């Protein structure tokens, strides 16, 4: 009701650019506005508001519903989807891997791991040295790290979580409202 | 095609450059099906 | 070509003559010899004058005469070029309908009140390029947050099904 409804307007202005999000201002009305209603509550471009329409078809926010005159109501769950969907890629920014092992060859830029090492390194100078480059190893240390960026990343993602948080609350009292 | 839709694609070049992308793709398999323009690699070569 | 009186599209430049005086800033009711006389033709002849109150003033269908002086027509409000921020306060009249060719001449150019929008909360966004202008504020809760379009571009199941029925099960 007026919870999902303002849980979407939230989220479709920070979402569609400041010109698809004036079109879901109307939308937020979802009623009897037709693109002839339209082009007098939004008063957009004929053919550029159709095209901005066809944007928000492809999470069809009013269901298109055909009723001539046509009546737009939101009720798709595609509002609930995107915000688990960015949960979901929480996880996905956590799981980004981490350094593994390695012993990287600059100068040929081939990159070895450390089983690989058994064979990689000197037996006479115990020194560490490349196999098909044959110029001494350099261990990858920091080199080709995906410890630092996947924290990094899933940090960025949690960030929004905060100032996402009202609209969980607000999808959180709409599910209350369903059950 | 991935730097357009990565970052602000319009999505009517879209359409068109997926056509690009499979006219190029079955390119390799045929170089000359009905229709599908033999694609030339200069003045005129069609591609082997 | 029907009936034409004197020179043609004399009411045109006494039209063109009312439009000057508004956009200049200087707003008075004018009666039809008041305007004949800023145009200079006032001396058109006893009928031709007459031809105009008769036909070319009936012919406008927007025109408006307050009672002996006529009034502004194209724009039925006065370009006052004020209070913008409260015509934005209501949403539902959204500027009501302002357009562009009224804007840049209501009494300054529309750069300059453009500068003073983009500080105060107003946003001004065009989607006819010239034919008309919208006036909205999105807020500052819109948050642009970390790759949102990118957000937007990995979930185009669209019309795909099951896509919500994995996020349930991760969920349970
Ligand atoms: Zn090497």
């Amino acid at each position: 009701p007026a919870a999902l409804k303002r849980l979407a307007k939230y989220v479709i202005r920070g979402f569609y650019g400041i010109e698809h999000a004036l079109a879901l201002d109307i939308l937020i009305r979802n009623s009897c506005v037709k693109e002839e209603d339209m082009l007098e509550l939004l008063k957009f471009d004929r053919k550029q508001l159709r095209s901005v329409l066809n944007n928000l078809k492809g999470d069809k926010f009013i269901k298109c519903r055909m009723r001539y005159f046509i009546n737009y109501r939101t009720l798709v769950n595609v509002v609930k989807y995107k915000l688990d969907h960015m949960r979901r890629r929480i996880e996905t920014d956590e799981r980004d891997s981490t350094n593994r092992a390695s012993f990287k060859c600059p100068v040929c830029s081939s990159t070895f791991t450390d089983l690989e090492a058994n064979q990689l390194f000197d037996p006479m100078t115990g020194t560490f040295r490349c196999t098909f480059c044959h110029t001494e190893v350099e261990e990858d240390e920091s080199a080709m790290p995906k410890k630092d960026a996947r924290t990094l990343l899933a940090r960025f993602n949690e960030q929004i979580e905060p100032i996402y948080a009202l609209l969980r609350e607000t999808e959180d009292v709409n599910l209350a409202y369903e059950i | 095609l991935r730097r357009n839709e990565q970052n602000g694609a319009a999505a009517h070049v879209i359409a068109e450059d997926v056509k690009l992308l499979q006219f190029h793709v079955a390119t390799m398999v045929d170089n000359e099906l009905p229709g599908l323009p033999r694609a030339m690699q200069k003045s005129g070569r069609p591609l082997k | 070509s029907g009936s034409s009186g004197y020179k043609f599209g004399v009411l045109a430049k006494i039209v063109n003559y009312m439009k000057t005086r508004h956009q200049r800033g200087d707003t008075h009711p004018l009666t039809l010899d008041e305007i004949l006389d800023e145009t200079q033709h006032l001396d058109i002849g006893l009928k031709q004058k007459q031809w105009l109150m008769t036909e070319a003033l009936v012919n406008n269908p927007k025109i408006e005469v307050i009672d002996g002086k006529y009034a502004f027509k194209p724009k039925y409000n006065v370009r006052d070029k004020k209070a913008l921020l409260r015509l934005l306060d209501q949403h539902d009249q959204r500027g009501l309908g302002g357009i562009l060719l009224e804007d840049i001449e209501e009494a300054l150019p529309n750069s300059q009140k453009a500068v003073k929008a983009l500080g105060d909360q107003i946003l001004f966004v065009n989607r006819p390029d010239k034919k008309k202008i919208l006036f909205f504020n999105d807020k500052s809760c819109q948050f642009s947050v970390d790759e949102e379009f990118q957000k937007l571009w990995r979930s185009v199941t669209v019309d795909s099904m099951d896509e919500e029925k994995i996020e349930e099960y991760l969920k349970r």
